[PDB]
């Protein structure tokens, strides 16, 4: 065939539902595959459809409409561990696999008690931490360079059933008060004196 | 079921390289893919069954040999920078079966450079919990920083009292570029381990941030004054303080 | 439009005597060969000029690789069958897959296996199951039926892929496959054994090979013995056939929507 | 269950002595596939003979077509000679001269 399209990226909330579409324009059709690929890992097979209908395997379902050149992968009761890339692939007339470029799925944790804050950490032998904000907050990169800001990262303290967002900022003039100016942060963000 | 080596390799341009893949599932078909950002998997060569192979979509610069039923080798003839990629070996029971899925190896991360002189291991530093956070949240966050490394060949882990921990940890999925504009920028990577304030305040709790770096091998020759940037572990650590 | 069909055969021969390939695979559209492959050339080749002209070299290249794999599969399957039956020596394994596009636009599809030239397994694409002729075939059946997705893949291939391939090939070879060459038909009369007159109605020069021929008495159907000649290739792309009886008689012929009557 | 070949020998066009034609031999319904076919003129093998590839029937048997250009005469006897594992010796099947 010629072409497979699936979104570059999708974001949804923990506990909810996401549908990942894959359309294909191929010369012939011999089945559609979905693969899960965690960051830094190998793809693993999730599903196969070749006739019309929906197949459920646990929290994951795969749907195919041959008439519309269309499939989706449906994930229910989203968990953080569903964060991964999902690869759509179609076998054509000559049994060749045509691969879409993958959909990265980002899962937003459900933050029960937001406590937005920027703390200063000093070296053992320095660094700023934007943390405990709610998941609608977005972290922008820096303008002034030799100044580094990482993306949001969700940690899970399993034994306390507690998740939290954070992002790190560091440099070598630089101040934690200033650190996340390029980003739009909660008005009530705690800045320790 | 699919075993693939090496997981990491640094190459100088013009070096030749063989990647090995073995499969003990008595599968008949094997495949070599490269995976590059922003596109789908691309087939380099494949082997429909023992005793035959054929070009995939991007064969140039490579060749392969189906050694036997189990093994499918991938060769880089004269390594070029554009061949910097993540390589995946795969097998299926047959080819031209409809439903037969692929089984993938763990993947091979290959970096091809003009010279080995920009290869650098990371510097590692641990940053202790601010006591403002401890007062405010009664939780303690430790931050690890691996900086100045090249290429992007690291695996960061946390170790508490000589044992590796996964709970309360989050590590950036990918490094950032210390010099965004340079094509050979070095990288930085941050991570966080959060514990209870009480756990941190326990003076005999030992925290170590560990970074495995994949660099040059014994084989690679090195004539510079700085130490040869071989594969190595670099750690930084901290003890609890009331 | 008339009925057309697409058929692919595979023939696997155990420990072949000098000469005969271990594996042969040939495709047909109607009665015309269109593709070939065997274990001696190890190459996929066109067997009709309208296939060669309309399929670029990378198609032949791709299917060369697929048949080499199917050859290996066929070899192994035959070995397992021989073991199940406790057979030694040289045996044969055959496969036939294909589809038909009927006049009325409806379709058929079939997939069958034979062992030593006899039915072995017959696929039923409507209940997705395999019909087994004996206990050995039944063993293979349970194996194939355990793979649900694979059963669905095959139904899809017979109902959709096969039909699409067939339509594609029909278009490629239309000047050959959709043409009509009407029959030349004659009736011969002769006294044979004393008192026994034989009537032969003989046709030749026609294409497609499908032709209907019969003898009537006084315009109503004969309830006497009619002998039938096979429809045989004349070597020039056209076919010949006949029907005969003993002794108001007339031969009726239908070919490609044209009816013909020859009165004795 | 082996199946011995049907052998049919016949001209392309209705035959007339003196006029150029083609002699066909259609060998069919045999199993297994190994087979040998020759066209004969007066007992002797004809050297310029075309044939189709081995072909497959839905009933799992095989078939073949051998033919040669010929000009039939009263004097000349044509036949098709076939060997197959079902046969103790090659079967020589005479053309019936389009009787
Ligand atoms: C040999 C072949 C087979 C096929 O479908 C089974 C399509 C095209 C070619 O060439
Ligand atoms: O009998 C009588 C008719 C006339 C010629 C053919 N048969």
């Amino acid at each position: 065939g010629q072409n497979i399209d699936q979104p570059t990226e999708m974001t949804a909330t923990e506990g909810a539902i996401v549908q990942i579409n894959c359309t294909y324009q191929t010369s012939g059709f011999n089945g559609l595959f979905w693969y899960q690929q965690h960051a830094g890992e190998a793809p693993t097979f999730l599903s196969y459809n070749v006739l019309d209908g929906l197949e459920e395997k646990g929290r994951f379902s795969s749907f195919l409409s041959r008439s519309k050149g269309y499939s989706y992968l449906l994930l229910k009761e989203l968990q953080m561990k569903d964060s991964a890339s999902y690869l759509c692939a179609v076998k054509d007339s000559n049994y060749q696999l045509i691969w879409g470029a993958g959909t990265k799925l980002i899962i937003k944790p459900d933050i029960q008690n937001p406590d937005p804050a920027v703390y200063q950490l000093r070296d053992s032998k320095s660094v700023c931490l934007f943390t405990d904000f709610d998941s609608q907050t977005n972290v922008s990169q820096s303008k002034d360079s030799d100044v580094y800001i990482t993306d949001k990262c969700v940690l899970d303290m399993r034994s306390m059933d507690f998740k939290s967002n954070s992002a790190v900022a560091w440099s070598n003039d630089f101040a934690c008060a200033n650190a996340f100016n390029n980003s739009i942060i909660p008005e009530d963000t705690f800045f320790p004196s | 079921g699919v075993t693939q080596t090496p997981k990491f390799q640094v190459l100088k341009t013009g070096q030749s390289m063989t990647l090995q893949c073995a499969q003990d599932m008595n599968h008949n078909s094997m495949y070599w893919y490269r995976q590059d950002p922003g596109m789908g998997l691309r087939l380099i060569y494949y082997s429909a069954s023992e005793g035959t192979t054929d070009k995939g979509e991007v064969p140039n610069g490579y060749n392969v040999s189906r050694l036997n039923k189990r093994e499918f080798s991938l060769r880089l003839e004269s390594a070029a920078p554009s061949q910097t990629s993540v390589y995946f070996c795969a097998s299926s029971v047959w080819t031209g079966e409809g439903s037969g899925e692929l089984f993938f190896g763990e993947g091979s991360r290959l970096t091809v450079l003009e010279d080995l002189k920009n290869v650098f291991p990371p510097e590692v530093a641990v940053f202790e919990p601010s006591e403002a956070e401890i007062s405010h949240t009664q939780k303690a966050t430790l931050v690890c920083l691996a900086t100045g490394f090249y290429p992007d060949h690291v695996e960061l882990s946390w170790w508490v009292n000589g044992k590796e921990v996964h709970s309360g940890v989050c590590t950036d999925p990918q490094p950032l570029k210390e010099q965004p504009a340079l094509n050979d920028s070095r990288y930085a990577l941050s991570s966080r381990l959060r514990v209870s304030a009480t756990f941190w305040q326990n003076p005999r709790n030992h925290f170590r941030c560990q970074v495995q770096f994949y660099g040059l091998s014994e084989n690679d020759e090195w004539t510079q004054d700085r130490a040869k940037p071989v594969t190595q572990i670099v750690s930084a650590e901290a003890w609890g303080r009331a | 439009m008339r009925t057309h069909s697409l058929r692919y055969f595979r023939l696997g021969v155990s420990d072949p005597i000098h000469g005969v390939p271990e594996f042969i695979s040939v495709g047909y559209v109607d009665s015309h060969p269109i593709t070939t492959y065997d274990s001696v050339t190890r190459q996929k080749e066109p067997r009709a000029p309208w296939m060669a002209e309309n399929l670029a070299p990378d198609h032949w290249e791709r299917y060369t690789q697929l048949l080499r794999g199917w050859q290996q599969m066929f070899k192994v399957e035959l070995k397992r069958l021989q073991r199940h039956y406790n057979h030694s020596g040289s045996h044969t394994y055959q496969r036939m897959i294909g589809c038909e596009l009927l006049e009325d636009g409806s379709t058929t599809g079939f997939l069958q296996y034979a062992y030593d030239g006899q039915d072995f397994l017959i696929f039923n694409k409507d209940t997705l199951s395999w019909l087994a002729v004996d206990n050995v075939a039944h063993t293979i059946k349970q194996a194939w039926e355990a793979n649900q997705h694979e059963l669905l893949y095959q139904k899809n291939w017979l109902e959709e892929e096969c039909i699409a391939w067939l339509k594609r090939f029909l278009e490629y070879g239309k000047d050959t496959l959709q043409r009509t060459e009407p029959p030349l038909v004659r009736v011969n009369r002769k006294e044979t054994f004393p008192g026994v007159t034989a009537l032969f109605c003989k046709a030749h020069g026609f294409y497609p090979p499908e032709i209907y021929m019969t003898w009537m008495k006084n315009g109503e159907e004969i309830v006497q013995e009619i002998d039938y000649g096979d429809i045989l290739p004349s070597g020039d792309g056209t076919y010949q056939a006949w029907a005969s009886i003993e002794l108001l008689y007339s031969c009726h012929v239908e070919h490609s929507g044209v009816h013909m009557v020859l009165q004795v | 269950i082996q199946r011995t070949p049907k052998i049919q020998v016949y001209s392309r066009h209705p035959a007339e002595n003196g006029k150029s034609n083609f002699l066909n031999c259609y060998v069919s319904g045999f199993h297994p596939s190994d087979i040998e076919v020759d066209l004969l003129k007066n007992g002797e093998r004809i050297e310029k003979v075309e044939h189709s590839d081995l072909s497959f029937s839905k009933d799992w048997s095989f078939y073949l077509l051998y033919y040669t250009e010929f000009t039939p005469t009263e004097k000349d006897e044509y036949a098709c000679r076939v060997n197959h594992v079902t046969l103790s010796q090659p079967k020589i099947v005479k053309w019936d001269r389009d009787m």
